[PDB]
Formats: C-alpha cells, structure tokens, sequence
C-alpha cells in the first residue's frame, strides 16, 4: 500500500508584504517516506532550506515540516515543489496568503 | 437569457495539454464572466479583456485548472442572465497509474458479460471506468471492500461486431477533478 | 493535564546503496526534543529542544549508543521480512515502531503501548495487559510466539511503568516553562469571493496547544458539518499549530453563519459572526 | 529516554 502526500504552504505569522516570516511546506499522509520537497521563490530553488524529522500519524502515514524565513511581497510569487513516487511528475503549489 | 459553457477538444484532459473553454451568449455579448465554485482561478484573469469573444485558452493543464466552473453575463446593475450549466473542467495524469484487467478473462463469447477490475497501488476511494474507441462513455464507482483500492465494474452483453476497449483511472474523492494517469488499454476479445 | 512521552523509529531499505536509512525521534506531547538520522553527518543522538540541552555527555553517550542498537536491530528485521513475504532481492521496504506511556492526570502512570509495523500496515503490537501481543496477519504470529517466549512482554512493562514514566515526570520539570504552561488560539475571519453571488468565509484559530481542536460553522445554529471544508491541523514551527473551517455562503447571507471554537486552552466556547 | 532494542532477542 502506498499513499500519496497532502501539502499545505503557508507562513508561520500572517502576512504583511513589509514583516518577514516563516514560509512553510506541511506534507502528511505520505507512503512511503521518500520524499524530494523544495520550496521556491519565483521559480528558482532555495539553497539551504531546514526541516523537521520523519514521524507519522496513527495510521503510519509520514509528515515533514520544510520551513524557512522569507519576506512576503507585492510581486514576489513562492511556491513548494513536491515529488513522490506515488506522482508522475513534481507537483507546484503557490503560496496563498489566505489559503 | 442564459449562456452555454463548454471545452475544445473536450473537457477531460491530460495535463501539460491544450484546452479552451468556450461560451456565448446567443446574443453576441462580451459581458462574460467565467469562475469556479469553491476557489479562485487565478488563470481566468490573466487572460486578455480582447479574448474574454467568450473565449478562455490554456496553453498547458495542471492541475491547478482543475474544478467546476459556470460563465454567466450582466451585472445585476445592469444585466441579470442566469449562470451557465456546469462545466466539470477534468485534469488526469496526476499521479502514476492504475492497473485494468478482465476476469476471469479478457476473451468473452458472443453476447456475454465480462468483470473488469481497476486496481491502484495507491491508497484512493474513486475509480472511472471509460470506454474508448467517439469521447468515451466513463462510469463511476469506489471500491468493492474496505481498505480495497480496488473498483470492480461489469460489462456487456458483449458483440464481435463492435470494438470493446476500455481504460480506468483512480483518485481522491477529496478532489474528484484530479485523476491520475490512465491505465494501459485494455481490450476485450469476442469470440465472434 | 495528562501527558505522554513517545517514540517514532523508522528504517528503512536502500537497494545497493548499502546501508539502509535510519530515523528516530523522541516526543514529549506535541514537542520534539531528541533525533537521530543514520545519514545525519553527526552519527550521534542530537538535541532538539532548549530543554535538554542540559544533560553530560553521559546522556548523549547511552541515547546515542542505544539508539544504534534499535538500528541494528532494524537491520535484521528489513531481511526477515523480505524473507517473511518472499519478495525480490530489489526493491525498497520500510519498518516503524513507535513506544510511549501516557502519565495520566495525576502524574502516573495511565497507559503503556508498543507497536510495529511493515511496509505501512500493522504488523505486531503489545496488547494492553503488557503482558500480551496481538498480531496482526499469520506472518506476524511467528515474531509473537517467539517473543512471547524469548520475554519481551515482560521485559517491557519494565521499561514503561517504569523508568519511561519517571524520565517523563523529569522532563516536564525541566521544560515546565513549555510543556506545561499553554497558547489558547487567536481567532479572526476572512471573505473571498467565488462569484457576484457566493463567497467563502473562512474561520482561522492560530499559533496554539495542544493541536487537538474543534472548529464548527453553523447556520443560524443547524451545524453545516457537511458543506465545510477543513485543512488538517498543521505546525507553526514555534511548537504552535493552526488550522481553519471554510463554508461558501450567498451573498447577502453572511450575517446568517457563525463559527464555534472549542478548546482546552479557552474558558468558554468561542462563538464569531463575519457582522457582528 | 530511549530502552532496549538492541538484539538479539528483540529481532522479529
């Protein structure tokens, strides 16, 4: 059996285009753990990005925290990029103010 | 009045893709107005005012395209049209393939039905079933057990005389507009 | 309140790339305080929280050398299994074992439980009596009725009502200032529209703890259970979690719908209209 | 703090 990952991006205090924050990439859910997640501003990777260490739900599903510092922005567009055997390809998801 | 809301070439694509979504007003009115239900497209916007000729192109899909949509005309200070129908807008090829097979075999008797089964490797609760060889005829269901991941459908009675070849795709009920990649064709072979 | 002390081990296979890859990682409530990564370049048992900074290298010479042991162990059962369930040489596979004791109210000992799994599914767990196993599949009966007779039951109830426990009761002192102290959720609104005549009114509770919340959208009081989207409850990254409910409304109706926020850290229920 | 698994009794 295996499980495709659930992600959420997000920041770790609400926005505001002048304040920095932290920029997270919640994935949960997963089977198996191996797992490649990148977090992006505007489009090119972010060298030296931190995480949280592997550890699941009741159900043995996985979860990962990737986080780092960012300063949100009127033109700046972030995103998280996922992959997992379970996808035929990388999968982008936007950040989104408001979710 | 109302409007009418529809995709070229059809409205169940593969992603990376062309698509357009197309709508008219009987009427030849440039008042359109396209959304999803539930959640922004941020696509529609970005769309140039000379094309929105009630005309909406997508260079390449994602899944981001994905959802219900309606196109409706006026303002309500102003005009007033009804909304569209529903136009499902389906992305397939999200996640990796499922695996068909007919049993307890692919080779069917005249006038016969035959149990076809979709099974996923990966943990999911919808499964499509479509005919193809016209723009196929999709069936739905979930699975037949618990923790199956796995759909059975039932086909027939079957005929030498026409073609009878089949794809499944599996996904999440949370999302029912992202499919994954189709299984490999699957022919049934009557025994003419 | 109550409180629990647990452990999340998994390894897992890497197919002639020689040594598999090993994780582990300690948790006291929703508050991660030790970790191993067999890839990590420290090949030791590092700290997490500022809390257990403060134990001699006498600490982080028996938590590490242990935890190499658990890998080791690990080790074995990746070919067992393989064997177990026949499959190719190729191929990865992945073990999980995951132990703790819940410290009741009153600061004792409440509940033990060690469980493990293969590949994902359930494959043996301590029933429990902590005395017993129950396994979950035919293959699984095999590791039973060798541990039932090689004493792990036994040697475990040990290890749980016991010095598990205590060590948790120790790490509570120390870390009091977090562990046992709180952050009720600061709770807000939001509108967005879908069309000229549906908007979604999004109801946020954030930077809390515990991660156990309720969040409720109702319609004059009938609960809108049904047409409600949730997101599951994620980290903040600063040991505080958020979460949010979500309903599409007419437009014109929003004064209609109210949010009810149930919480450990709130006095009374919240109740929040988008028009008050 | 951690405990046993350490083998050879505890393999499965």
């Amino acid at each position: 059996i295996q499980r495709t990952p659930k992600i959420q991006v997000y920041s770790r205090h609400p926005a505001e285009n002048g304040k920095s924050n932290f920029l997270n990439c919640y994935v949960s859910g997963f089977h198996p753990s191996d797992i490649e997640v990148d977090l992006l501003k505007n489009g090119e990777r972010i060298e030296k990005v931190e995480h949280s260490d592997l550890s699941f739900s009741k159900d043995w599903s996985f979860y990962l925290l990737y986080y780092t510092e960012f300063t949100p922005t009127e033109k700046d567009e972030y995103a998280c990029r996922v992959n997992h055997v379970t996808l035929s390809q990388p999968k982008i998801v936007k950040w989104d103010r408001d979710m | 009045p109302k409007p009418t809301l529809w995709a070229e070439p059809g409205s169940v694509i593969t992603q990376g893709s062309p698509v357009t979504l197309r709508c008219q007003g009987g009427q030849e009115t440039q008042e359109y107005r396209l959304y999803r239900e539930k959640k922004t497209a941020p696509w529609i916007t970005r769309i140039p005012q000379e094309l929105v000729k009630g005309q909406f192109p997508i260079p390449s899909i994602t899944w981001e395209h994905a959802g219900r949509y309606r196109c409706y005309y006026g303002s309500d200070t102003a005009g007033r049209s009804e909304s569209s129908d529903p136009l499902e807008l389906v992305v397939t090829g999200a996640y990796i393939k499922p695996t068909l097979s007919a049993q307890p075999s692919p080779v069917v008797n005249s006038g016969g039905n035959v149990t076809l089964q979709c099974d996923s490797q990966v943990a999911f609760d919808g499964f499509i079933l479509c005919k193809e060889g016209e723009h196929p005829q999709c069936l739905n269901s979930q699975p037949h057990a618990r923790g199956s991941s796995r759909a059975i459908f039932s086909v027939g009675p079957v005929s030498p005389s026409r073609r009878w070849w089949y794809r499944c795709y599996a996904y999440d009920s949370n999302s029912p507009y992202e499919w994954s990649l189709p299984s490999d064709l699957l022919e049934l072979l009557v025994l003419g | 309140g109550s409180h629990s002390m647990r452990y999340f081990f998994t390894s897992v296979s890497r197919p002639g790339r020689g040594e598999p890859r090993f994780i582990a990682v300690g948790y006291v409530d929703d508050t991660q305080f030790v970790r191993f990564d067999s890839d990590a370049a420290s090949q030791r048992m590092e700290p997490r929280a500022p809390w257990i900074e403060q134990e001699g290298p006498e600490y982080w010479d028996g938590e590490t050398r242990k935890v190499k042991a658990h890998s080791q162990t690990h080790r074995v059962d990746l070919g067992t299994l393989r064997g177990y369930y026949n499959q190719s040489e190729a191929g990865s596979h992945t073990v999980q074992r995951m132990y703790g004791c819940d410290v009741g109210s009153d600061w004792r000992f409440l509940r033990g439980y060690h469980q493990y799994a293969y590949d994902g599914k359930d494959y043996i767990a301590l029933k429990e009596d902590l005395r017993s196993w129950t396994a979950a599949d035919m293959a699984a009966q095999t590791t039973k009725h060798k541990w039932e007779a090689a004493h792990v039951a036994e040697q475990l109830r040990a290890y749980l009502e016991g010095t598990c426990v205590e060590w948790l009761r120790r790490y509570l002192e120390n870390g009091k200032e977090t562990l046992q102290r709180t952050d009720a959720p600061k709770t807000h609104m939001t509108h967005h529209a879908v069309s000229d005549h549906e908007a979604t009114l999004r109801c946020w509770a954030l930077s809390f703890y515990p991660a156990e919340i309720t969040l409720t959208w109702q319609r004059d009081g009938e609960d809108q259970t049904q047409d409600t989207e949730l997101v599951e409850t994620r980290p903040a990254g600063d040991g505080t979690f958020q979460k949010w409910a979500a309903v599409v409304v007419p437009s014109g109706q929003e004064q209609r719908y109210t949010c009810h926020v149930q919480h450990e850290g709130l006095p009374k229920p919240l109740t929040l209209r988008w028009e008050p | 703090r951690q405990a046993s698994i350490e083998l050879p009794s505890m393999a499965v």
